[PDB]
């Protein structure tokens, strides 16, 4: 009946992925970027890639390894230069 | 020679676009600023391929009637500058600044 | 108790994989007398207008417009294949109510498509559509891909 | 032009001190690097001593600690124990299966 | 403080152009 | 708390390619104005006359405006000549 016309609103919305946009009308080419960037917070064109042909499971656990390393090298030399840029305004 | 200052700071194109060979895909074509050394360079060719369509045998007096004319609003070459800019407002876009 | 079919929006689905591009538009029908027929439960008719059926009404291909083989893959196939459509759209009056644009994966013609749509060829079709949405399809462990090409 | 972008001028709070250099650009861009969402903590009730695992029947809790589309966010960014990670994970993992998240 | 508002109004006037011509694109 | 990440001993401590900010030219941005102003209230619109008139000044005598056409990055110099001290080593 009508009780189930009135609440089909937040029922339809109430099932969302979490992969929409809601455009802006005034600029369109706003909300592609947006819907771009959950794509990349989700990693879901690299899952994807990855997904596409099969990896050995020692060679999938070796690049999970080497990947860490290198986020975390990466991390360790952002903070030696932040150390570097403030002994040099201090005049180290 | 202040109608003649007048007349070359009106003809003369501010801008101009121009295509770069930049990337091996099509140059872009990016509006680019002009100084007054250049404006008064295209200006002047304009006013000499008016003036050579004039009669009279003396280059003199075929410039010297293109250049009354400028001075008295009368001048094609209004629309070649209204042609340059035309094409530059539509690359606006395309401009980097930076 | 009389079928009586509507169209509720327009869906702009388009698949764009690494050798072709695949563009659908669909209209959302629903009879809006569903709600009037006899031995219908809230649960039957909350599920009828949480799924609305789909009809299609334009299909396209990269080698509908003529692009053969390794060039159907290609940006240009797919952004003439998008002008195509946006056309196809106007030239069969259905462009009236609201379009949902659901996009699947991240080929060549995904941003070919997008460009098309923010752009001159779309200037119409932009100005319908409402929502745009992300459908690729991934696998939580599922079965085992080919082996790596050794080239 | 009357106006300026928020994100050029720094808007003073009332009952605090300033130097003159808190009128610079130095002091926008210096806010900018150094602003870290310190107030989570008391705001997160992974943060506080609750066991993660006694919210696995209250969806909204933990959507706060998974992305959009539901993936459970990295240590690095929910800023939690390797103990409240551990069991945070383990909650979100069985509300899934339970049929509430 | 004038003398930091002065060099403060300059950024500002620069950066609130610069980001009217790149929005403009 | 926040998880320090100290790097191993390096043989340098080097930016590949140091970001440097290049301003905008004040020439080309008074043309991306008076570029706008036409597109809007129409080509040699009296509205864009000072535009025009500032246009002029900037690129009387050099189209992109005399500007400090030069900058370069020194933190690899400090980063080479601060690590030893920096990098908590151990004594030898
Ligand atoms: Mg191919
Ligand atoms: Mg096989």
């Amino acid at each position: 009946a009508e009780i189930a016309r009135s609440s089909v609103e937040n029922a339809q919305m109430r099932f969302n992925s979490g992969k929409s946009i809601i455009v802006n009308k005034n600029n369109p080419a706003e909300s592609f970027k947006r819907l771009n960037r959950i794509m990349f917070e989700n990693n879901i064109p690299g899952d994807k890639r990855s997904q596409r042909f099969y990896m050995k499971p020692g060679k999938v656990a070796e690049l999970k390894r080497s990947q860490r390393h290198r986020k975390e090298f990466m991390m360790g030399f952002k903070r030696l230069i932040e150390i570097v840029k403030d002994a040099k305004r201090k005049g180290y | 020679i202040q109608a003649l200052e007048k007349s070359l700071d009106e003809l003369a194109p501010l801008m101009m676009t121009k295509t770069f060979n930049t990337g091996v895909a099509k140059a872009s074509v990016i509006p680019v600023p002009l100084n007054k050394r250049q404006r008064n360079r295209i200006a002047w060719n304009w006013i000499v391929q008016s003036a050579n369509q004039r009669v009279s045998s003396d280059f003199a007096v075929r410039l010297g009637e293109e250049l009354t004319a400028i001075a008295k609003g009368t001048s094609s070459a209004f629309e070649k500058r209204d042609q340059i800019h035309k094409t530059a407002i539509a690359h606006r876009a395309y401009i980097q600044l930076k | 108790y009389k079928p009586k079919e509507e169209v509720v929006k327009y869906i702009l689905h388009g698949k764009f994989t690494k050798n072709n591009t695949h563009l659908t538009f669909s209209s959302v029908v629903e009879d809006k007398n569903f709600h009037k027929n006899k031995g219908l439960t809230y649960n039957d008719t909350m599920l009828y207008y949480l799924n609305l059926p789909q009809k299609v009404k334009i299909s396209l291909s990269t080698g509908c417009l003529g692009f053969r083989k390794a060039a159907r893959g290609e940006y240009e196939a797919a952004f003439q294949t998008s002008g195509r459509m946006f056309e196809l759209i106007k030239e069969k009056n259905m462009l009236n109510k609201d379009i949902e644009v659901v996009m699947d994966d991240f080929g060549k013609g995904r941003a070919a498509f997008i460009s098309a749509l923010v752009g001159k060829e779309g200037a119409s079709v932009v100005k319908k559509v409402v929502k745009i949405s992300d459908a690729t399809k991934l696998k939580f462990g599922g079965v085992r891909s080919p082996k790596m090409r050794r080239l | 032009t009357k106006k300026i972008d928020q994100s050029l001028s720094k808007k003073l709070p009332k009952g605090t001190i300033y130097d003159p250099f808190d009128f610079s650009m130095g002091r926008i861009h210096l806010d900018r690097k150094y602003q870290a969402n310190k107030n989570s903590n008391r705001n997160d009730i992974m943060k506080s001593g609750a066991n993660p695992l006694e919210f696995y029947a209250r969806p909204r809790i933990l959507s706060r600690y998974v992305t959009s589309t539901g993936r459970i966010q990295h240590r690095d960014i929910t800023g939690l124990s390797a103990k409240n990670q551990r069991r945070l994970s383990k909650a979100i993992r069985r509300c899934q299966a339970i049929g509430l998240m | 403080e004038q003398e930091v508002l002065d060099v403060w109004e300059k950024k500002v006037v620069e950066e609130t152009e610069l980001m009217a011509a790149r929005t403009s694109n | 708390k926040p998880p320090v990440y100290r790097l191993p001993p390096l043989p340098r401590l080097k930016v590949k390619k140091p970001i440097i900010r290049q301003e905008a030219n004040k020439c080309l941005v008074l043309m991306s104005n008076l570029l706008q102003c036409w597109s809007s209230y129409g080509h040699m619109s009296p509205k864009c006359a000072g535009l025009v008139t500032e246009l002029k000044s900037c690129t009387s005598e050099s189209a992109l405006g005399k500007r400090n056409n030069v900058q370069k990055s020194n933190i690899n110099y400090h980063a080479a000549r601060l690590y030893d001290r920096i990098n908590g080593k151990p004594h030898d």
